[PDB]
């Protein structure tokens, strides 16, 4: 039923000193990483004791056997290390309590009594010291290489475990690491070992309130009228920056479409969220200025910019014909959880990523190329989007566009007019 | 105590063992390795199957079907993995339990074929719990006072394989990690309209079934050609779990695994086996190299299940008929990226980076809206349209990729409608 069973059968008779094994179910679907905390002052001078964690399903540790027991494999060698280090520094403490002994051991025996006692006794007060210094050895050894208080030794060593707090970081980040379900997180595993390889599609493009900033973005498409070019001139860009009234919501709905920027790359983001107009600049590709100043670099820069008014509704670039941005975004869609619709988001823009890949490569397209030099190889790239699969020539633009940002990497490592309706 | 079985190969597994349950047994009889330089010892083995005796032991209430165990000893290196039986009487726990006998190290080779292994070994106990009546025959009760003998034939030759079969992965030594596209797209173009007409059939059958099959051709190097193509379309962990077969190695059809191999088809017509083709994961092609064709068995998960349960107890279908245009992308022009560089292994990856994360958002959204009663998804009309999905040839596959993670997910969309 409700847990309890962190030890109620997760405990192997032993069966090995750092052994590692499982167990089946019923309802438990359990591993053990059987650890025992040998303790002198306790029966066998041994104490099997073993701290792992237990899930269901016999699946999600079966498969995911490695880091789990290659953590559990650093998490509970730690805590050894910590007790032993409590208990073995005090075992020469009671080694000097029992050391005590001798000291008046010798002043007892053969003093006036002239040896009265047997005395084989002291056979006993010298023979200790001998095992327990030889023990120590073993200890020190063991260590870098290879009645109430009986039950109460177990305190220390549950206490030890309080102080050298790693043990108890491990497990608090391990019962991080896993979760519910392993297939969500089996993905990231996927999702991530693919990635090592292929690394140019990282930069171009955006890869923790990403719950709220998908659902805003949700709540914005869904519901708001001539966002469809927004997307499409924040795509393409080159600029753009966003007024309103109150500054509560611009906050709350740039970080919303925040997710379809172009980052220029090995940086954090290029959103500077807002700041003050003096407005001299390629360094920051979405402003907010919250605002007859501003009026004028509104027209002085009639190119590279957009608007908003919540007041009442308006923008500056509102001309797409193509079908990419409806895929991108589509006004009647059913996405629900917003953060689903930030990975239906997500998965696109790879795709948009792919084209873009396409174009930059094919070592045939370039200044080398067949025909002849003017402008026919101009002509001849077109001819490449009738394999490229372009929507319409308003996405020419956008897959031009991250040639600029991949040609740009590669190197470095070596006009528009303008609408706007309520 | 012991039955000698040499293996074809160089560096097989450890023994296995077959302990009794009276009173507990440390083994019985104990299967034997290839004729050896070096083993570990019996006595040494016995223990170790004695070990799991008192673990096993260890069970209350003993079970309702066969389950597993699994061990791992650092003393005496050696990696076990046990099962538990369901007794003559159900309650009293006559479990004699077995497991082959692992060396140390060999636990990552192991573990993803570690469904593969309880697979081989449960269909044996499936066949063992019987309990053997043929070993309730026509006897004096002298005879009647038999376990030593009459068990181990039908549990020695079904148990033959699994050696083999765990040997054959080093000897087909299916690429581990990494390859240089040795497969067949590093060439610049086929150009073709069979071959290339071809290669896209088969790839797309290749995904929209999850395990691909024999490459059953007769060249065993342009067969070699082809199951390390099609597999650079699967997971790293499934790097392995396929077979580059090799030339006349005696080696047949082996349900669990979902890349496989023979050569040359028996010299003559030869049976799938047809009983073990339902055996395996999934439904699976049957890619030629001599025609040059494609076959693929019924959709994944609402038909094999019901096939599975025609056949399960009682102890070549359909071409190609989608075109993805995803894949007819894909292909078409990973070939114009002027191969030869490292270009295309990227490219597929992003490729295929798109459809586990397109796997992963209708992961999530069929898992958005709430399962109850009389509440199936029902919105595949609008899941087509909404999430880039009209192209039939597309939609299956990333439907397909769905139970690789869910392998629920199939029967939750489909078990109602078909």
């Amino acid at each position: 039923s409700v847990d309890y069973q962190a030890s109620f059968v997760g405990h192997p008779p032993g069966s090995a000193y750092p052994k590692l094994n499982f167990v089946e179910d019923e309802g438990a679907f359990a591993y053990v990483h059987h650890l025992t905390l040998y303790d002198l002052e306790a029966r066998g001078f041994v104490r099997p004791f073993c701290m792992a964690y237990i899930s269901a399903d016999q699946h999600k540790i079966m498969q995911q056997f490695q880091e789990l027991s290659a953590e559990f494999s650093r998490a509970s060698e730690c805590l050894k290390t910590g007790n032993r280090k409590a208990f073995a520094g005090e075992l020469e403490k009671k080694l000097k309590d029992l050391d005590y002994t001798r000291t008046v051991l010798h002043t007892e025996t053969e003093i006036q009594k002239k040896a009265n006692d047997k005395g084989f006794y002291s056979s006993q007060a010298i023979e200790k010291a001998n095992e327990l210094a030889s023990v120590e050895k073993s200890i020190i050894e063991h260590q870098d290489l290879l009645c109430f208080d009986k039950k109460l030794k177990t305190l220390e060593e549950l206490c030890d475990t309080e102080y050298f707090t790693q043990t108890l970081a491990q497990l608090s980040h391990i019962e991080h690491m896993f979760r519910g379900d392993l297939c969500y997180l089996l993905t990231s595993q996927i999702d991530r070992a693919l990635l090592k390889q292929q690394h140019i599609t990282n930069f171009l493009f955006e890869d923790r309130h990403k719950k709220r900033a998908g659902q805003n973005a949700l709540k914005f498409i869904r519901q708001y009228p001539f966002a469809h070019p927004a997307i499409y001139s924040l795509l393409s860009g080159r600029t753009l920056v966003v007024l309103g009234e109150d500054e509560a919501i611009v906050r709350k709905l740039v970080t919303a479409l925040a997710i379809f920027v172009p980052s220029y790359g090995c940086y954090a983001k290029p959103v500077k969220h807002w700041a003050s107009s003096p407005l001299h600049i390629q360094k920051w590709k979405l402003i907010g200025l919250q605002r007859a100043g501003t009026l004028h670099a509104l027209s002085r820069y009639s190119r590279y910019t957009s608007i908003l008014d919540l007041d009442n509704k308006t923008l500056r670039c509102p001309l797409y014909r193509g079908t990419l941005v409806p895929r991108l975004a589509d006004h009647r869609t059913q996405i629900k959880r917003g953060s689903t619709y930030y990975l239906h988001v997500q998965s696109m823009l790879t795709q948009l990523c792919s084209k873009a890949f396409l174009y930059t490569f094919c070592h045939h397209l370039h200044l080398p190329t067949h025909d002849k030099e003017t402008e026919e190889l101009v002509a001849s790239r077109q001819m490449s989007f009738l394999k490229l699969t372009l929507g319409l020539v308003n996405e020419d633009v956008r897959v031009v566009q991250y040639l600029a940002e991949l040609l740009k990497l590669h190197y470095m490592q070596e006009y528009v007019p303008s609408f706007l309706y309520k | 105590a012991k039955t000698e079985i040499a293996l074809s190969g160089k560096s097989p597994l450890l023994a296995a063992t077959f302990a009794y349950w009276i009173l507990g047994p440390r083994v019985r009889h104990i299967w034997a390795p290839k004729t050896e330089q070096v083993l570990l010892s019996d006595g040494e083995i016995t223990f170790l199957a004695n070990h799991t005796l008192n673990g096993e032991i260890l069970r209350n209430a003993e079970s309702g079907a066969i389950d597993v165990k699994f061990f791992v000893l650092s003393e005496k290196g050696v990696i076990i993995v046990s099962l538990i039986f369901d007794g003559n009487w159900n309650g009293d726990r006559s479990t004699y339990g077995l497991s082959i006998i692992l060396p140390q190290t060999e636990l990552s080779f192991y573990l993803p074929l570690h469904r593969v292994c309880v697979d081989r070994l449960t269909h044996i106990i499936r066949k063992g719990r019987i309990w053997m009546h043929k070993e309730r025959q026509e006897n004096v009760q002298k005879i009647i006072l038999d376990q030593g003998q009459s068990i181990i034939p039908m549990l020695t030759g079904e148990v033959i394989p699994v050696m083999e079969l765990l040997s054959s992965m080093k000897s087909h030594s299916v690429p581990e990690e990494i390859d240089i596209a040795d497969t067949v797209l590093n060439d610049d173009d086929i150009g073709d309209s069979c071959h290339e007409g071809f290669l896209l059939n088969a790839i797309s059958s290749h995904l929209q079934t999850c395990g691909c099959s024999v490459v059953v051709g007769s060249s065993a190097e342009k067969v070699n050609k082809i199951v390390r193509t099609l597999c650079l379309f699967l997971t790293p962990a499934e790097r392995k779990c396929s077979r580059l077969c090799e030339a006349e190695s005696s080696f047949k059809y082996e349900s669990g695994l979902f890349v496989q191999g023979l050569l040359k088809d028996s010299t003559g017509s030869f049976v799938l086996p047809f009983r073990q083709v339902m055996y395996a994961p999934y439904p699976t092609t049957h890619i030629d190299v001599d025609v040059n064709t494609v076959k693929q068995m019924p959709p994944c998960h609402e038909h094999i299940y019901n096939q599975r349960r025609y056949m399960r107890s009682e102890l070549i279908f359909q071409d190609v008929l989608h075109r993805d245009t995803l894949v007819k992308a894909f292909l078409d022009q990973v070939f114009q990226l002027k191969p030869g560089l490292s270009l295309r292994s990227t490219f597929l990856a992003q490729f295929l980076l798109v459809l586990h994360r397109k796997a992963l958002t209708l992961i999530k959204y069929i898992e958005d809206d709430t399962q109850k009663g009389k509440k199936p998804f029902k919105s595949l009309r609008n899941l087509k349209i909404d999430l880039d999905l009209t192209a039939e040839g597309d939609l299956n596959i990333i439907m397909a990729l769905a139970e690789k993670i869910k392998p629920g997910l199939h029967s939750f969309i489909f078990g109602r409608p078909f």
